[PDB]
RNA sequence: AGCCAGGAUGUUGGCUUAGAAGCAGCCAUCAUUUAAAGAAAGCGUAAUAGCUCACUGGUCGAGUCGGCCUGCGCGGAAGAU
């Protein structure tokens, strides 16, 4: 889990998600490509 | 018929007897062994064109031996004794490098009857020509 | 004329050769192959990476100079049809081919002008007179002419930037920069001291003399003035000055010290009223402890570099120019040569390919 | 970094960025950068964009620079009381009115040029929109 | 939008590079069988082999796709009694 501003799909398996208020990314074939905003 | 169990598509040139500078390791990694292509492979060399490149089916058993039927000689090898050239791509039509003409390719393509699924002869010819296109020889017609 | 010239290529081909051992290096490829050809080579990646590359290489010698004894003999075969028959093509075919390995040589020959960091780089050579007073200035300056006649011959620049002239006649210290293509290859293997054997014209008794002059050859090098040290490797750091200044300069934190993080070298400032004047001035500072650090490292390197060269010794005495028997011995020629007028004129051919070798 | 050769002046005011602009339209190539947001782009800033561009292109097509700092920012030493005149000339601006096509481009696909701009926004300071070539 | 299979051959396109057959790199980037298959898009091998995608025949059964257009909303958004 990275610490972002910029929440970006950064391959295919990346999946952008607002749980209830933050911001998130989370890969389903990298644990690295995971990010949050905060 | 039984499913693909292990193949590696590696072979060089025919004349050449046991595969094992270029190649090396690939063939006799599995099952069959490196000293099983100096008897089974130049068995099947003369009969039809020595010196040259052709691919041969490589269906590893665990019997140890193994199944091979040779195709045809390749559009790339054959393309070579009536080209007239060496040289390819890099820089290939940018400057031309050599010279092909129509019929000398039809008289290519009629070799590998056995080696293309085909229904027509007039389909392989140009299947040749697009060959020798992407190698770098330009059609002259 | 052409096919003895072949024959002169073989001969130097086969003294090539030797040294970088044909009887060796094909019986180092042979245990390679024996572990390579496994497909369980792969266990160690580290020693195979090694392995791999240097085969690779070593096979792009043994080969050629095999397809070189194989060559010569073809194109002399091809040359031998031709001129018996009168036929004019084969014989222009026999050249061409011949012409092949002239290159392949020059390369095996470039290769061993090719080891090393600095070889094509500009050159400089520094020839220091020895203790003779008078005899070792009158050698070094010989030595510059036949330098200079060498540089004539192959085809460089020759640049005179430092000459001290003898105190009677000769050259006391000499510094000449030789620009072009492989400069310092040619000369990267004259560097050291050489022994002149004479009969002095100087000594009013005619003495006969052992003189030394140095010929310490050394490439140009990049300049690399300071590395642009990036704000990620300071350490800026604020605090008060020490002393007198009643409410104001107890409480300012004008003062600065900048640590540079990887290396700890520690540059304050407490001078200026301004911390922004001061933080730009121990920078400055900081910045010139950086090129002494790295000025100081580079000459310890140097030294170190050197100390392995002096204990060599007598091993620096190079090439004995035995002037009073004409012959002259290089250590690691092994050869004489009866012509000093032709050496002194500045053809060394013969002495730099075995002392490279 | 861009810096006009010869000054008729070495100093100037402030100005006002008010008003709207004039280099609007895509003129020389297919594909342009139109600023949204009113600034001042400092010349550091414009040899910035450029080098982002140029790697997005990786060395590919014709690329035009509209924009030039014809402004000079005059600023203080650090640390100086207010008065003594004028500060020094640090960097060189031009300031943009909204409207202003910055840099144009042909010979890429449209997304690449997209793409390329997209660094450049990075790059500079103000708000922008990808524009086309326009007929008439 | 899911899933089932193919997803190639002439082929190893060629020229290459310490190792490249779609993948250290350079270019051609045509054709065959065709319902489709890029001289292969993202993973992956020491190069191969292998995991997939673009695309293709069926199944499922009504809307779906990405642009700008703004109105507002989040995040970005942390201090000291
Ligand atoms: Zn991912």
């Amino acid at each position: 889990m990275k610490v972002r501003a910029s929440v970006k799909k950064l391959c295919r398996n990346c999946k952008i998600v607002k749980r209830d208020g933050v911001i998130r990314v989370i890969c389903s074939a990298e644990p690295k490509h995971k990010q949050r905003q905060g | 018929a039984k499913k693909v169990q292990a193949y590696v598509k590696l072979q060089v040139a025919a004349g050449m007897a046991n595969p094992s500078p270029p190649v090396g390791p690939a063939l006799g990694q599995q099952g069959v062994n490196i000293m099983e292509f100096c008897k089974a492979f130049n068995a099947k060399t003369d009969s039809i064109e020595k010196g040259l490149p052709i691919p041969v089916v490589i269906t590893v058993y665990a019997d140890r031996s193994f199944t091979f039927v040779t195709k045809t000689p390749p559009a790339a090898v054959l393309l070579k004794k009536a080209a007239g050239i060496k040289s390819g791509s890099g820089k290939p039509n940018k400057d031309k490098v050599g010279k092909i003409s129509r019929a000398q390719l039809q008289e290519i393509a009629q070799t590998k009857a056995a080696d293309m699924t085909g229904a027509d002869i007039e389909a392989m010819t140009r299947s040749i020509e697009g060959t020798a296109r992407s190698m770098g020889l330009v059609v002259e017609d | 004329p052409v096919n003895n010239r072949i024959q002169d290529l073989t001969e130097r081909s086969d003294v090539l050769r030797g040294y970088l051992d044909y009887d060796a290096k094909k019986e180092r490829l042979e245990e390679v192959n024996a572990e390579l050809e496994q497909p369980d080579v792969w266990n160690e990646p580290e020693r195979a990476q090694a392995l791999g590359k240097e085969r690779s290489s070593l096979e792009a010698v043994v080969d050629t100079l095999d397809q070189m004894k194989q060559g010569l003999e073809d194109v002399s075969g091809l040359l031998e049809l031709a001129v018996e028959a009168d036929d004019e093509e084969t014989f222009n075919e026999a050249v061409a081919e011949l012409d092949a390995l002239e290159e392949k040589l020059a390369q095996l020959e470039f290769r061993r002008m090719f080891s090393g960091e600095y070889d094509s780089a500009d050159c400089y050579l520094d020839i220091q007179a020895g203790s003779g007073g008078t005899e070792a200035q009158d050698w070094a300056s010989m030595l510059e002419r036949m330098y200079l006649r060498w540089a004539e011959s192959r085809g460089f620049k020759t640049e005179i930037i430092e000459e001290s002239e003898g105190e009677v006649a000769g050259i006391k210290s000499v510094t000449i920069k030789i620009s072009g293509d492989y400069a310092y290859g040619w000369l990267r293997t004259e560097t050291g001291v050489h022994r002149l054997v004479r009969k002095s014209p100087f000594d009013s008794g005619g003495r006969r003399h052992t003189s030394f002059s140095s010929a310490f050859v050394y490439p140009e090098v990049d300049d690399d003035i300071d590395i642009e040290i990036n704000p990620a490797d300071l350490r800026i750091d604020v605090y008060r000055t020490s002393g007198a200044g009643g409410q104001h300069v107890n409480r300012t934190e004008s003062a600065v010290r900048i640590t540079h993080i990887p290396t700890g070298i520690v540059t304050q400032c407490q001078n200026d009223r301004s911390q922004h004047k001061n933080k730009d001035q121990a920078m400055k500072q900081m910045k010139a402890k950086l090129y002494e650090l790295e000025m100081q490292k580079k000459n310890a390197e140097k030294q170190a570099m050197e100390d392995n060269k002096s204990d060599i010794g007598w091993g620096s005495q190079i090439r004995s120019y035995v002037l009073d028997d004409s012959r002259i011995k290089d250590l690691r020629t092994g050869v004489e040569t009866r012509n000093t007028q032709a050496v002194l004129d500045g053809s060394l051919d013969q002495f730099i390919e075995a002392s490279l070798k | 970094m861009l810096q006009p050769k010869r000054t008729k002046f070495r100093k100037m005011h402030k100005g006002r960025n008010r008003g709207l602009a004039q280099g609007t339209d895509v003129s020389f190539g297919s594909f342009g950068l139109k600023a949204v947001g009113r600034g001042r782009l400092t010349a550091r800033q414009i040899e910035a964009a450029r080098r982002a561009m140029t790697r997005a292109v990786k060395r590919q097509g014709k690329i035009w620079i509209r924009v030039f700092p014809d402004k000079p920012i005059t600023e203080k030493p650090l640390a100086v009381r207010m008065g003594k005149g004028k500060g020094n000339v640090e960097y060189w601006v031009a300031l943009i009115q909204p409207g202003k096509v910055l840099y144009e481009m042909d010979g890429v696909p449209e997304e690449l040029a997209r793409e390329a701009f997209k660094l450049a926004a990075a790059k500079l300071p103000i708000k922008t929109t990808f524009v086309t070539k326009t007929v008439m």
